[PDB]
């Protein structure tokens, strides 16, 4: 693997992260009598387990297949949710949801806005495996939140691990807002800890700093969090450098106080994502971060990411922002 | 016996494709003649004096602020307009046959069911004119209407994305156990889009009371029927997913109400999809911005919803020279007041472009409002600040 | 007469929604039945020994092809694998009535196609392993091929995408005078996607000489065709566009075959779509990530292509079961020399995965392969670079 | 108007762009007898007169309409140009690009690479409206360039004048990609000059400083470049400064060199654009600029565009990123 995965509220018990996801949508269609799941094959459990029992619990009216057709899948959710129902639908893959993407950003991100309030489909979630998963190739790989982040009206959040992606699942499930939440496959089984039995909620459009530094800052989301863990840890055991490692959580509205006030303090930042370099959301933070800590940035801000190609099969290893190319990158802004 | 789990059918031995029958298309449903003359006894839905009055007085209504707001657009005083000539009798027929609180998802060329729910003139005006009496805050071009209080879902501009969203309501009405059904209007062009197909699909499979209602009016901006499908209209296309469809003649506002008032009954018993082709004949412009001369009436003086109406209030005695007189003055004071009282309303203040992007305001969002409050402070004098309020 | 430009009909004085017919839907066409006997002599197409077996050996050599691969699958030595058990027949009897020329697009489950294409196992195998004799560069997952050669356009995992790029590829032919026919097959879970109803429609509107197939193999994943659609399949859906539409036995390749003759030989001449929906069943896993034991045999052991086809080669003389071991053996041995091989050949240089992005290669990705090539010269032993070519 | 606008290759004849865009279409067919035209509307000369006189000229079978279904139109697109006949498919307001908007990101921009050059769709381009319109609101305004900035494998290209449409559009439809050309729609009758009557072409990834300055860089693209160049006379007269003036013209694929090369100059930089700030295509522009001329940048890049809200009705004279609030941007940039 090119990470390892390193892991108050009630009981715990250790779950995987996608018995994490099982766990928030049970606590949620426990507690919420309107909520339904459906989307491609979620009756028997999903292709990823991610509702396994959850028809058998709740019955078939409430988590139950359509028919193969995004774009419906999408348009049908949110006229549930303009209903006032919790809609919690699934796309299959991040890969295919933009069939969907008219239904999400012309008509679920504008909803409110349009009818100046007297119509919304705040009570929608999209949920949908996201990132590389080794061997995923072009269409089970991708990572789209950047196309998302150009569209005021909705959010997009991506947890890290099962403890994170329960309680933000939770969060988007319950927020009053269209969210779309980026379940990264490769972590459904991989990464595993202890996550409460009971509903608890992580706040949106707020980063989490995972280790305090002084030297650097280092932000990123989904799995490429353990990458950048890690690269904090070579950096400080061959360079004796001291990184300040930040979990970006949700893609927007994005938590731009708690980056610039990292950068303030470290004077220098790494962004680093799988998705690619060009029109990536690490644009958006280090045109952000340039224009608010102009006086105390030291180096220019580096951003390490996927290539500007599709995402390939046979090549990955060669592909993915991993921990060597973000260490050398580290380096080279160190020693600027 | 065939086992296979895809279909339900017999073997046969000999080689046959099935042919469409377009030629002899699925027949038209029709209930008055163009004299306003009841066909067929056993068809006349014997709506009292007072309910088909309101079908006339709304359709005309209508027509008499399409006339106006057409003018007021060619003056430049809204930015666009819509008119919905040719299809008053397909608005009100259908509108007059479903219950106060059923849910409506359009289009933008429906305006007369908001008119037969009472919807205000001055609220038509005020979104047109995106003033401060707008629900809708201005934020969307003129003709977007919609209203919570009548059950009437904001349009939009996309066309068809109403369809799947209509759906996912009416699966939402059935859980709720409402003795509710959803209506979603659209036209013959919109029908083209995936979201229809995605739509009919789900509504056949999920098992929801909704009517999907297809105004064919023939053309779909400058583009003919011809050149949009070649199967035999919007109607062949139901049974196919399984969706229960029939077409009628949506300038007989007897058969429009008939054909919505059962599929409605069965839609909401049976939790299942009825589709009406309603059909028509697009007499307007497209819009104020389509001059329709550029690529095309019988239709406005032989074959006109409002017209034949008419006909039949006056074979029951129910209406004469003298009430038409009187109806179209009242109409027109009616519609003159709700537009100068429109003119003169200020527009809401500039700090609403701002809201409801999210419930809440992010605090980003709120640094451009700010960002925006400071600008005018300083070079508001460039601005059309007398205009709008606070 | 009614006159409305957007269908064709009489009009009628009693109120009747027009029924789908699910329960007795379109019947299904078959030859030849379990046995591999003939039922109407009047429908056998009389194809000569050797085509007939080449279709057989067709089937088994896909088949023999298929079992290695999905034990390579399941032993890590490819990354993912997609069988063809059970609709075997669809491919070959479909493709032998094809000319060698006629434009292939698929989904995925058609690699009997290629086969009968005479694809080399070689390259079906590169494809799989990604390595230096694959044309595609080892870019997409396993079973995603291509081959310009023959004409059959590289699979792409979103589905339904093909279907009207399929259409625009089939008007370009009508235009360059090609006498020429796309194919375009897909499943019945594919077709419930907007571009399903995109395709089938612009082709009968524009007059494209293509086939549309549709294996409907029961199941998409695990969502049975009772969660599909509610209409009678997907064949009674083709009328409704206008589209001459048969429903064959696709178990049966002579069905298969005589349909897609007859449709390729109409669809060129005319230059109007033919839908032909094949009913099968998937015998198969979904494919090597899916268990379907978890959501579900008689069509294994009682209802199988190739043992159909089999049992017919028997009646006529045509095989017995010394040739039955001989072939067994050989195309063991043809399948496991192209394993073998495919297996030890190296992957490709890892330049190549910033070729082909645009045709030129733009400088910033040009700078981007330079920044790899001084990242592996440094830290290249954290990487497999000993597996890849130069 | 927000903006105005202000105006080798053979004889010349005034056009406005509208025109322009028929002449290259014009052009193209004449000399490619495999090029056919497509979309909503397109055959009595289009919504907006584009295609005017060319099926009458050409054929009904080359200049055609197509069902109302934009994911159709670009799939069939895609089709043609799989055949290598050329086909220029029209959307008939960039508003509605998005159902379309999976053939265009998994489909066109990845059918070369997937197939390792076995088959491609170079032969395709795409033309929509594009851009505000005084009162087009939510869905007859919308700017998505940086929702297609993201996705490798195609180029987006906008003209900012009829000279610059018809030779920006040739190259697109001779290009060996799948373009978008995005054509400002208020300058549709708005901006007249003169135009070769003959073909000609302007290269892609190329942009153009139109005016030399020294103190300050100012870059836009469409209608917005005829705001920067008021914003460049604005900022001489009432301060004294000279600013350099460049039109990008190609979105992705774009030209880093020129703009980098104005920069290292000036030491100063302001981009501006209609559409949303967060994920607008200015947040790559800067994070490039800052990364390859750090040494020389004297102060914050500035971006100055539209509010991250949907496109307002009413509001438009407030929401567009117009000369006053540029030229307030450029001047505390100035001041910095
Ligand atoms: C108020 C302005 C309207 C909404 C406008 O933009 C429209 S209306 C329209 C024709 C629709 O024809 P139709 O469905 O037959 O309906 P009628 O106008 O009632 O005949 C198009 C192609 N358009 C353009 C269009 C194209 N594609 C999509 C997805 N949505 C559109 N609105
Ligand atoms: C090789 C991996 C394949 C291509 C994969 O990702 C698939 S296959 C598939 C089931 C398709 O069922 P079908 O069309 O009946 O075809 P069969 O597998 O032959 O029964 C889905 C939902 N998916 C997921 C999927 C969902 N949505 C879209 C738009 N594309 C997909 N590929
Ligand atoms: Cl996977
Ligand atoms: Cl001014
Ligand atoms: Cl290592
Ligand atoms: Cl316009
Ligand atoms: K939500
Ligand atoms: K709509
Ligand atoms: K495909
Ligand atoms: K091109
Ligand atoms: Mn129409
Ligand atoms: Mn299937």
């Amino acid at each position: 693997a090119h990470f390892t995965f390193q892991p108050e509220y009630g009981q715990t018990q250790k779950m995987n992260l996608f018995q994490s996801v099982t766990s928030a949508l049970d606590n949620s269609l426990a507690k919420d009598p309107t909520a339904v799941i459906f989307g491609e094959d979620v009756a028997f459990g999903g292709v990823f387990r991610c509702t396994v029992g959850l028809r058998d619990k709740y019955g078939k009216d409430r988590v139950f297949n359509t028919p193969l057709c995004e774009q419906g899948i999408v348009g049908f959710g949110i006229g549930i949710a303009v209903t006032g129902a919790t809609a919690i639908a699934e796309i299959q893959f991040a890969d295919y949801i933009f069939p969907a993407f008219d239904q999400i950003v012309n008509e679920a991100a504008k909803y409110r806005y349009r009818s100046g309030d007297l119509f919304n489909c705040g009570s929608l979630t999209i949920r949908s495996p996201w990132g590389c998963v080794g061997h995923g190739a072009l269409y089970h790989s991708q990572s789209p939140e950047a196309f998302f982040a150009h569209c005021p009206g909705i959010k997009v959040v991506i947890p890290r691990s099962p403890f994170q992606a329960k309680g933000l699942l939770l969060s988007c499930i319950e927020d009053k807002n269209p969210c779309i939440f980026f379940e990264p496959k490769i972590l459904y089984r991989a990464a595993a800890e202890e996550v409460p039995i009971e509903p608890y909620n992580i706040p949106l459009s707020q980063a989490e700093v995972i280790q305090e530094g002084s030297d650097v800052t280092l932000v990123a989301w989904g799995t490429q969090v353990h990458v950048i863990r890690e690269v904090a840890s070579m950096a400080k055991e061959k360079l004796g450098v001291s990184c300040e490692v930040i979990d970006l959580r949700t893609i927007i509205p994005w938590d731009v106080d708690t980056i610039c006030k990292s950068v303030i303090k470290t004077g220098r930042l790494l962004i680093s994502h799988e998705a690619p370099l060009t029109g990536g959301f690490a644009s958006e933070i280090s045109s952000t971060v340039q224009e608010e800590c102009f006086l105390n940035l030291e180096a220019p801000i580096s951003r390490v990411c996927g290539y500007d190609t599709p995402f390939p099969h046979i090549f990955e290893p060669f592909y993915i922002p991993d921990k060597w190319k973000c260490y050398d990158a580290l380096r080279k802004m160190i020693n600027y | 016996k065939p086992q296979f789990p895809g279909a339900s059918a017999e073997f046969i031995d000999k080689l046959e494709f099935i042919q469409p029958n377009v030629i002899s298309g699925i027949p038209i449903y029709r209930v008055m003649d163009r004299q306003g003359q009841i066909i067929n006894p056993s068809e006349d839905p014997h709506l009292p004096k007072e309910k088909v009055l309101k079908l006339y007085k709304s359709m005309t209504l209508l027509n008499t602020m399409d006339r106006i707001l057409y003018e007021s657009q060619r003056q430049g005083r809204i930015s666009f307009y819509m008119t919905n000539y040719g299809e008053e009798g397909t608005h009100v027929g259908s509108a007059a046959a479903l219950d106060n609180t059923d849910l409506v998802f359009g289009q933008y060329r429906e305006a007369g069911v908001l008119m037969y729910r009472d919807y205000p003139l001055e609220l038509f005006m005020a979104q047109c004119y995106g003033n401060i009496s707008d629900l809708g805050k201005g934020r969307q071009m003129p003709v977007h209407y919609g209203c919570k209080e009548r059950h009437f879902v904001t349009i939009s501009s996309p066309l068809a994305t109403q369809i799947p969203q209509a759906v996912g309501a009416a699966y939402a009405a059935k859980r709720a156990n409402a003795n509710r059904v959803v209506i979603c209007y659209f036209g013959e062009g919109a029908a083209s889009e995936g979201d229809a197909h995605a739509g009919f699909n789900f509504a056949a499979t999920l098992e929801c009371p909704i009517i999907f209602f297809c105004r064919n009016n023939g053309y779909a901006i400058s583009t003919p029927t011809s050149e949009q499908y070649r199967g035999d209209g919007i109607a062949a296309r139901g049974p196919g997913y399984g969706i229960m469809s029939i077409r009628v003649d949506g300038n007989d506002v007897f058969a429009v109400y008939n054909a919505t008032k059962e599929a409605r009954r069965r839609a909401v018993a049976e939790n299942q999809p009825f589709l009406i082709e309603a059909m028509t004949y697009r007499i307007g412009h497209h819009s104020t911005s389509d001059d329709s001369s550029a690529y095309r009436n019988y239709w406005d003086k032989q074959d006109h919803p409002i017209s034949r109406l008419r006909h039949y209030l006056l074979s029951q005695g129910w209406w004469d020279e003298e009430q038409e007189k009187a109806w179209r003055k009242q109409s027109r004071r009616k519609v003159m007041e709700a537009f100068e009282q429109a003119e003169r309303k200020p527009k809401p203040n500039p700090n609403l472009l701002f809201s409801d992007v999210y419930q809440e305001m992010p605090a980003q969002l709120r640094k451009q409002q700010e960002s925006l409050a400071r600008h005018l402070q300083t070079y508001g004098e460039h601005y059309p600040l007398d205009h709008f309020d606070k």
